[PDB]
């Protein structure tokens, strides 16, 4: 979400592109990870 | 233990009720209620059916833990060989990470419930209030807590309808449901985390491969994800999602650097020193 960091030649445009991605996979892969909780399915779907 | 009884009880009871049931999942920043049928078959095997009620209609079916479909928003980052569920809850081991202990009783969602307080051991993970539905031991209510004992997360049942098998008509999902080694390690992790997935991505805007690795405690998670630079001096980064942080640090290599990011519902200092100490493999 809100890439947050600054001022030394390492931008967050840099880290936009791929932050909210790789969060985005943690979050996905927890959901179908085979637990029988509801919860990783729930934060998931909060995305 | 009656809290490692109950925890035991928690444990299979996914097993041994069918139900029916309503639920709301809260963070800061989002405010969501879903619904969820749960059929045990004849032969035992467990079919669900979970679908978000509020917004888009997000849905996942399962079918013995394994995922039969699922909405595109739910897995646009998913590779089909990342399907697996890698595992089945165990609470056996948790007790050496985490403090069991009953601490009181409640009522959710109009049923009694006990209160079970899931401490962690150390602070490199974050600690649990659950509540146990006391005629079944299915979760009514869960919190995630911080250090400060601050909510994370909120997850609680508003109705739940048990013993009752749900028709076949609903477990049927919506056409919104769609049918479906690195040579990287960290040289630290904190106790009782454990290697759960370990595998290779490619860039979401290079063509570089990206080393992905997933780690566990039997209940909280972190991924790990090692990008090259390629040479560019790109410093760190950190952002949160309710109880999920992210933080990227530089690694300097003698490959041009790579940029590793981890990600997980673990304190902020876990993350950053386990960034920290992922290494490449040697010859
Ligand atoms: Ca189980």
């Amino acid at each position: 979400p809100q890439v947050i960091t600054n001022s030394s030649s390492s931008d967050t445009r840099w880290h936009e592109q791929r932050l909210p991605i790789y969060l985005r996979q943690h979050v996905q892969q927890s959901a179908v990870s085979g637990t029988e909780s509801a919860l990783p399915y729930a934060r998931a779907a909060s995305l | 233990a009656d809290a490692s009884d109950w925890l035991n009880r928690l444990a299979e009871a996914d097993r041994q009720n069918s139900f029916q049931g309503t639920f709301v999942y809260e963070r800061n920043g989002s405010f969501s209620t879903h619904e969820i049928w749960h059929r045990v078959e004849s032969d035992g095997a467990v079919r669900e059916r979970l679908l978000q009620l509020d917004g888009a209609r997000q849905e996942v079916v399962r079918v013995d833990g394994r995922t039969q479909c699922i909405s595109g928003g739910l897995a646009d980052q998913l590779a089909d060989a990342q399907l697996w569920p890698v595992r089945k809850f165990d609470p056996s081991q948790l007790a050496s990470w985490y403090d069991l202990r009953l601490v009181g009783e409640s009522r959710v969602a109009g049923r009694p419930a006990v209160v079970l307080a899931v401490t962690p051991r150390d602070q490199h993970r974050y600690g649990f209030e659950l509540h146990l539905d006391r005629d079944t031991g299915l979760p009514l209510k869960s919190l995630l807590l911080n250090e400060k004992g601050q909510l994370l997360e909120r997850f609680q049942f508003t109705q739940l309808n048990t013993g009752a098998a749900p028709a076949e008509d609903q477990l049927q999902a919506g056409a919104e449901c769609q049918v479906v080694t690195v040579a990287w390690r960290s040289e630290w992790l904190p106790p009782g985390f454990t290697l759960t997935r370990s595998f290779m991505r490619r860039s979401p805007v290079t063509p570089d491969p990206v080393a992905c690795l997933t780690y566990g405690d039997g209940l909280a998670r972190f991924s790990v994800f090692i990008e090259p630079l390629h040479g560019a001096m790109v410093g760190d980064a950190r952002s949160q999602l309710g109880p999920t942080v992210v933080v990227s640090k530089r690694l300097q290599t003698d490959d041009g650097g790579q940029m590793v990011t981890v990600v997980g519902e673990v304190p902020l200092g876990t993350a950053e020193r386990v960034a920290l100490s992922i290494r490449p493999e040697a010859a």
